[PDB]
């Protein structure tokens, strides 16, 4: 803020366009790895309501179509793929299928045989799950941590 | 204003309708082949039928090979993807050559695909929970569903909601005077904050206050986006989520670009197949242009070499200016263009000529044009003799300096007098080799 | 009209080897002509191949630019079908700066022997019609609730333990949804919503599509086969919910004692009869580019018993090896060429140039005149057969542009006009000597 | 007395390009002596800099060592002065183990691309003097304190809880934003820093603010496109920017970020300032590296390349070419060559008296004339350099001016590469490998 | 006591008043020009005003360079920060080679800044607590000499508690930092039970209030890589630390010019104060080309401090070139840059003296035939053959009994161990044998 001239070079200006804080950043910048894991839940949680923000509301202006608003430096939300627009658009979020928590070999017909006339029906491709079993692995020798 | 470069003049190939090469449209003179050439290949583009067919423009240096690619970039439009590359790309620190070349290769393809959205939003102002008048045996009450009330900027409206919204609107902050939105599709509630209108009730308060949103309370439009082959791959590569100790510790750490792996091709091209073929999805092919190809490595030719008889690849445009030169990986295997040929036998060569000095002429008053300009005649065809004299970039390159000393002068337009002294001042590549040959001694 | 991923390739019109039951090669069947013995070669390999019996087999094929060996190599895939494993890796796709040589050739090999599955479960697909969930006050956690499945046969109503509630609320399932519920493992699939229960409906809280409701009894059977590659068992099982990893691709130089275990793993797996391993194929192509450890290392590899029929191709002649100074046929030391067979292919004639010209043109849709097919074939005579394959496509364009329908040769001389060769590329370049860069 | 972290350096005496307002360059100004033509071409460029209406433009420094191409770079850099972007690397600077000579050359031009946006900024900054709550929604009042007034807010429940998590005491000075609620405590006023007498982990005192204390006014931003890119480079890059960390960022951002920025000059609401990159001793890039930068000078948004190049006819760095200058035809005639010539005997004398008024040192007539003889029949660096040893044997002399006996003395002690040669070629053998 | 290491026995430069040199003083004899030179840079570095410049040490192997260069920092004493480093320390596998050059040339520059250490120490008396629940903690400190109070913050509070301090404690605080070190119970409270976990200390014999007046010292390269990433904010009590392994990176420019801004401030302020250290190189020849370059554009900037080069070697091929030859391995360019000192070689008269010096350095008692045979066989061989060969002929003496030194303990050792010349004569013979 207090500078010796109307026009004189000074970093931390991106603080102003992202929701950062002076005192926010220095507490990121040394405190640790926890302030670093709350801020990116934070991050996390406003993501939704940036992406509603840039997407549904572009009236004239801001300032009568000059000037910038918060939170215009984040751009990561613009883009068609992201994870607020991919819960948005319900289809994205079928054609991103590889989850992080689930083991998905990929897409293989399925057929479900019934019980009565012995009618057999064929399905298309859909989301297989790899077989539980297949884990069977194990270490030889398990060690206390030191 | 937006600033000049040095390709903003090139607006397409300017041919007719029966393809025949124009004299001088669309900011290009002359290479009337090449230019036929050009449109036979956007042709080919817009046919939608071949892959992985390749075209390698050779000529001289500063003869137009880049400006064509552009050419046909600009003529092709806008909804078809055009990649472009350098053959100094694909060396990286963080992934092999043949997975840069390959992640290039799904860059060049482009999905389009249509959907609708349905929100409801607004302003809160009551919620009633609206009961049924007799309970059920063993309680005291049946609530029935629930009542919000939302105003936007145009009107006020109640929609009726499942009750166990409810217990929802609870696990976030939803008190009246807030806005808030629900989608159609999802069903979930998010709050945004409270409204300007009560910005003034405080002199500080901890939330930022957002403006009443404008419009009718449930919205729904369609909208169509466009996303390449190669962004489901890293977006299927990394899942963005945060309810995980993985995902969050990624998102925590330096992102490290990872081979991805062929499998998860399959999968894709297999949803994207499906996708197409229940009518939601369109494919359109696109262009991959890579200048300076004399850079790229034996490795990276030999993995081109299987790249290109590919089914899914797109089409490539390679430009080189190299004569025959020893290829980059080998010790003294000298190739023309410094590229296999074995490689070679698979692209098509167009040719690129030198340019006559009227057409030289033609392309510096095009650029004095388009940059706006003016020059007069007489200086213009001393300009051009200079040119013609050494080549055309350091013709074209005077044109700027010449211009502001004219200003400086205070004349509106460049004479002799600015051009032989803008000369003067600058060199050229012959003079400078030659004044370094005669100064060896001192260097 | 409409465009799918697949486009047409180089090699798109070859569907086969075109054999006979008495495995003689025919002059033109399956998009494939001429070059017998190679073919030949090709079959015996093939039915080798599918019968599986031997392993760590490797098999060589070499012979002039352009001649087919690739081609041959994409017709044995063809025709070994969809279910056998087939990897094609180029010579440069395994010098990785994220795993060693030896690693990424251990991969290659593992990513072919495939192990098939049949997953058999017992599962319910029916509509909803009413959910019931009896939230407790305080007590301890114990949730208890209801649920009506009906059919346009038969109805019921299953009680809710404690796992399935969880899963069905996270899915937010409501009445008049079509679900499949799967016994064993106890997972929710989402078909859509049904068509009468959409009549009572509150304002939007589910918008998608529509569906029917499932015919018949409600309990039936569904069967899925997984064919799951033995690298990607080793992915699996190298670390503890691990999976990503299979398409993001970051595990590397996994340690061998789990490779050994993998492999003792599925030979009990295939004596107790439950799945079924499946030998593949490797293909190699331009293998003149491997390092001489890559070799050496294929020595050895070569030699086990769970191996893949690798196969290889190469168009070099006497040439020093990478990464060495020494000469040797086909670019690669005596040892590993000691170890195959080498199969070798003869240039091609007139008489079947015309006839792959004739079939690219089928698979193409393009028409030509048979003076414009005898110019072509004098072109892919003094020229290579790609330049003329090549042509095709750029003669038919032009030829369109002028509202034509027939190809004519006025079309492929003004074709041959507009783009080069590489010798008259080369010629024209002879002139320009001072005007290009370092000659 | 007081020496601050920057002294006079090798390129400290030399303030702005000296120049007319015809662009006519002066004899001696500004510190600069001779090299008429090169300054004038300098001022050209200069200009077209300035002007920023077109992009991707190259200019080649060449010359015998010891002519100023360097001199003339940093001149120019005086003379643009601050407010245009302007970033000085080396040529050697883009090796890295991180990114590849690609990215350490696409940041490096993304880095001298300046934008200028303007922000509405309100802000309340004091110290706090009393905190009242009540307990029957909480409500509270809080009082600020600067040099000319003392005020009372009544604050809201938010600010309330905001206020108990980040536990504020009397006596310290906070400054919140309104527009968004967030405090920033900035430490302890003078006055209250005696109340303790074993202070905490971290503190500290600072003067209590004075003037207005809610002040609104409007603020503008010069920020580099670079760091736009970082910022979006990955979920919290930010600290990329100092830390270095960045690696390889995504082609698929920098396309998006150009794309807003160009959609923002369309509304007015950024815009965007050209700057210089300067590639001192660029003799010694890759062939993969200058290949790059064909097709690096040809984009909407490029700066100005300025090189410098010590190179004549030589083998270019990567291939087994010889080529003038290190560099390859297919670029350079992209550029623009501007030649130096090596100073006469006057411009001699004149470039060691600006040194010496640098300095601050005295020197005699002869004294001059002995030291103009040495640099010519050596070096300019090395009589450059002969000025500050003569200083200091001098003062050990316990003397106020140097003499002609002095200068000889600091001749005889130092050497210079000539001598060195010379004397080792006599007792080679005693020396190490040749 | 302390080990005696090859460079032990040199203490300055051993000048005069009159700026000339002594023949032998602080363990230095001979290398008169060499030594009285070294003066001028000694000066020079003192006047705190010159940055960048350079110096090269030209001359054989074992003729003192180092030696000149130690002495060199002996003149300037502890006070001026003194960087030592080899060229061949520059290739790391973590960060790029200019990097590691940058990093050297920011520890050669140090701070300097006063104040007062406050100690605390003593049996904790009682932890009284007092906008109303905790405001300041009182605390009671007893030894046996005093008893006092005194008021905590509650940040210092937390710190207490953290320890898990309670009544009846040894405890140290230092006011300046916050320190709290818990001591152990008081050996009074011993008796309490009969078997505790925790540990008995006696009351402190000393006083309670201790203050004293320290002087610290911090190079700026400790302050880039504080302030590079984020500060690990862990001192036991975390398994975050547990997570990322620390790695070295690449430091920003813009980093290092905030570190530039706030040290000139500080420093305006009156707080600190700056001092121009010294960087030493040695195996300089061992540098890159691509390093090399650098060093001309760090060399000639206005915040570096002054290195000192030094080098063996002939007219040998430059690193990373394979085809040009330079002396001393260096490239003219940067050659010229230097200043350039000559280093002769020693008669046998400065040879015995040496090894005399050497002898009473390092303990041993030697005759004056003993000493002559040393001598006449170091200007046989070498010089450092007679200082290796010295301690072996004391190791025998003592063995046999006797103290001092005499003919047949040399003699002994010298048919004993053989130097490089006479072992490559060996290895000739038995060629094909080896
Ligand atoms: N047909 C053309 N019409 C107009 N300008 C041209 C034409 N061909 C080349 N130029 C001009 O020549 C300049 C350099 O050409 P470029 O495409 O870089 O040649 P090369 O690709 O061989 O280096 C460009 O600025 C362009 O404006
Ligand atoms: N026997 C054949 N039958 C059909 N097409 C062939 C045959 N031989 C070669 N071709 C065609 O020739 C083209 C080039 O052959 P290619 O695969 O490059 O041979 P190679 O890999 O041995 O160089 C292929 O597109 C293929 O369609
Ligand atoms: N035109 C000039 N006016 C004043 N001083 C100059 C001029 N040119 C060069 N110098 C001085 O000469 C010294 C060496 O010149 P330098 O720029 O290193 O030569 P080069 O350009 O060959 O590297 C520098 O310290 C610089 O201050
Ligand atoms: N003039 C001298 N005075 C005192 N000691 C010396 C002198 N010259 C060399 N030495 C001694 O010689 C030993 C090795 O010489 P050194 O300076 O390391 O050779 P170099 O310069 O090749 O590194 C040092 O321990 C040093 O004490």
């Amino acid at each position: 803020f207090h500078r010796k001239g109307i026009n004189e070079e000074s970093c931390f200006s991106f603080l102003r366009f992202i929701d950062i804080s002076p005192a926010e950043m220095a507490n990121l910048m040394l405190q640790g790895l926890l302030a670093r894991w709350l801020a990116l839940f934070l991050s996390l949680k406003a993501s939704y309501r940036l992406h509603q923000l840039r997407s549904w509301g572009a009236p004239e202006g801001e300032s009568h179509q000059r000037y910038l608003r918060n939170k215009d430096f984040l751009l990561g939300v613009n883009f068609p793929l992201s994870f607020p627009n991919l819960c948005s658009c319900p289809l994205l979020k079928s054609l991103v299928f590889s989850s992080h928590c689930k083991a998905v070999s990929g897409y293989s017909d399925q057929v479900v045989h019934q019980r009565r006339s012995a009618t057999s029906s064929l399905r298309r491709c859909l989301l297989t799950e790899l077989p539980s079993f297949l884990c069977v692995a194990s270490p030889r020798v398990t060690a206390v941590p030191l | 204003t937006q600033r000049i470069a040095s390709h903003s003049h090139v607006k397409g190939l300017g041919l007719d309708e029966s393809g025949l090469a124009k004299q001088a449209a669309s900011g290009l003179v002359g290479q009337e082949n090449a230019r036929e050439a050009c449109g036979v290949i956007v042709e080919l583009i817009k046919s939608k039928k071949m892959a992985g067919r390749a075209v390698l423009l050779a000529g001289p240096p500063g003869t137009g090979k880049t400006a064509l690619a552009l050419a046909i970039a600009q003529e092709l439009g806008s909804k078809v993807p055009f990649c472009p590359m350098v053959g100094s790309e694909v060396y990286s620190t963080e992934i092999k050559k043949t997975e840069v070349l390959m992640e290039n290769f799904r860059r060049a393809i482009g999905l389009r695909i249509k959907e609708t959205k349905e929100v409801y939003e607004g302003e809160v102002t009551e919620l009633t929970p609206c009961e049924t008048e007799n309970p059920m045996g063993g309680y005291g009450k049946t609530i029935s569903h629930v009542i919000i009330g939302l105003k936007t900027a145009k009107g006020t409206k109640q929609l009726k909601l499942d009750p166990s919204i409810f217990e929802s609107l609870q696990k976030e902050r939803v008190e009246a005077g807030d806005v808030i939105y629900i989608e159609a599709n999802s069903g979930a509630v998010k709050r945004q904050g409270r409204c300007d209108t009560y910005a003034t009730e405080f002199d500080l308060e901890a939330e930022e206050y957002v403006p009443l949103p404008k419009g009718d309370v449930h919205k729904k439009k369609e909208i169509i986006q466009d996303v390449t082959l190669h962004d489901l791959d890293v977006a299927n590569a990394r899942p963005q989520g945060g309810q995980d100790i993985l995902s969050m510790m990624g998102q925590l750490m330096k992102p490290k670009k990872t081979e991805i792996t062929d499998k998860l091709r399959g999968e894709i091209n297999k949803v994207v197949n499906k996708y197409i073929d229940q009518g939601i999805a369109e494919l359109v092919p696109g262009v991959l242009f890579v200048d300076e190809v004399h850079m790229l490595d034996i490795e990276c030719f030999t993995y081109l070499h299987r790249a290109l008889e590919s089914s899914i690849a797109p089409i490539v445009i390679f430009a080189s200016n190299r004569g025959n030169c020893v290829i980059r990986g080998t010790e003294d295997i000298t190739s023309p263009h410094g590229i296999p040929l074995d490689l070679l036998d698979r692209v098509m060569i167009i040719r690129t000529m030198l340019y006559t000095p009227q057409e030289m002429k033609q392309i510096i008053k095009i650029r004095a044009q388009t940059e706006g300009i003016n020059i007069s005649e007489e200086a213009l065809n001393h300009l051009g003799e200079i040119g013609t004299k050494t080549t055309l970039r350091y013709s074209v390159q005077l044109l700027t300096p010449a211009n502001l000393l004219a200003k400086i002068n205070g004349k509106d337009s460049i004479e002799k007098e600015h051009v032989e002294e803008i000369s003067e001042l600058f060199y050229d590549a012959k003079s400078s080799a030659k004044i370094l040959a005669d100064q060896q001694d001192k260097y | 009209d409409v465009t799918r991923i697949e486009r047409i390739g180089a090699h798109s019109h070859i569907r086969g080897l075109g054999l006979d039951d008495a495995l003689e090669p025919r002059q033109a069947s399956q998009g494939m002509v001429g070059q017998l013995a190679a073919r030949r070669a090709a079959g015996v390999v093939l039915e080798m191949i599918r019968e599986g019996k031997i392993a760590g087999r490797a098999v060589l094929i070499a012979g002039q630019p352009g001649t087919g060996k690739t081609a041959i190599a994409m017709g044995m895939a063809q025709a070994l079908g969809p279910d056998t494993p087939f990897t094609a890796i180029a010579g440069s796709e395994i010098f990785s700066l994220e795993m060693s040589k030896t690693e990424a050739l251990t991969q290659a090999f593992r990513r072919s022997i495939g192990v098939r599955i049949k997953e058999e479960t017992e599962i319910i697909e029916g509509e909803v019609v009413e959910i019931q969930i009896d939230r407790p006050a305080t007590g301890t956690g114990s949730k208890v609730g209801k649920l009506t499945l009906k059919t346009t046969e038969m109805e019921t109503i299953y009680d809710l333990g404690t796992k399935m509630i969880e899963s069905l609320t996270k899915d937010k399932v409501q009445a008049g949804d079509v679900i499949t519920i799967d016994k064993a493992t106890g997972k929710i699939s989402k078909l859509g919503r049904s068509f009468t229960r959409a009549r009572d409906y509150d304002a939007m809280g589910s918008q998608t599509k529509f569906v029917q409701c499932p015919d018949g009894e409600l309990q039936k059977r569904k069967e899925v086969v997984h064919t799951v590659s033995l690298h990607e068992i080793d992915v699996i099982n190298s670390r503890t919910q691990g999976f990503l990893a299979l398409f993001s691709g970051d595990t590397g130089e996994i340690k061998s004692e789990v490779r050994e275990q993998i492999n003792a793993k599925v030979a009990e797996w295939r004596e107790e009869g439950k799945a079924e391993i499946i030998p593949g194929v490797l293909f190699i192509d331009e293998v003149h580019m491997l390092d001489i450890e890559s070799f050496s290392f294929l020595n050895r590899a070569l030699e086990s018993d769970m191996a893949p029929v690798l196969i290889m191709a190469t168009n070099r002649g006497i040439t020093r090896i990478r990464g060495t100074s020494y000469q040797s046929p086909h670019g690669i030391p005596i040892d590993l060429l000691d170890r195959l067979l080498i199969v070798s292919t003869t240039p091609y004639s007139e008489k079947d140039t015309k006839q792959i010209l004739r079939i690219r043109c089928e698979e193409e849709d393009v028409e030509m005149s048979e003076d414009a097919y005898t110019v072509l074939t004098r072109i892919g005579l003094e020229t290579s057969l790609r330049y003329a394959i090549q042509l095709i496509t750029a003669a038919s364009l032009v030829c369109r542009k002028r509202k034509g329908t027939e190809v004519q040769v006025d079309d492929i001389k003004r074709v041959y006009s507009l783009f080069l060769d590489e010798s008259r590329s080369t010629q024209y370049m002879k002139e320009y000597q001072d005007a290009f860069l370092f000659n």
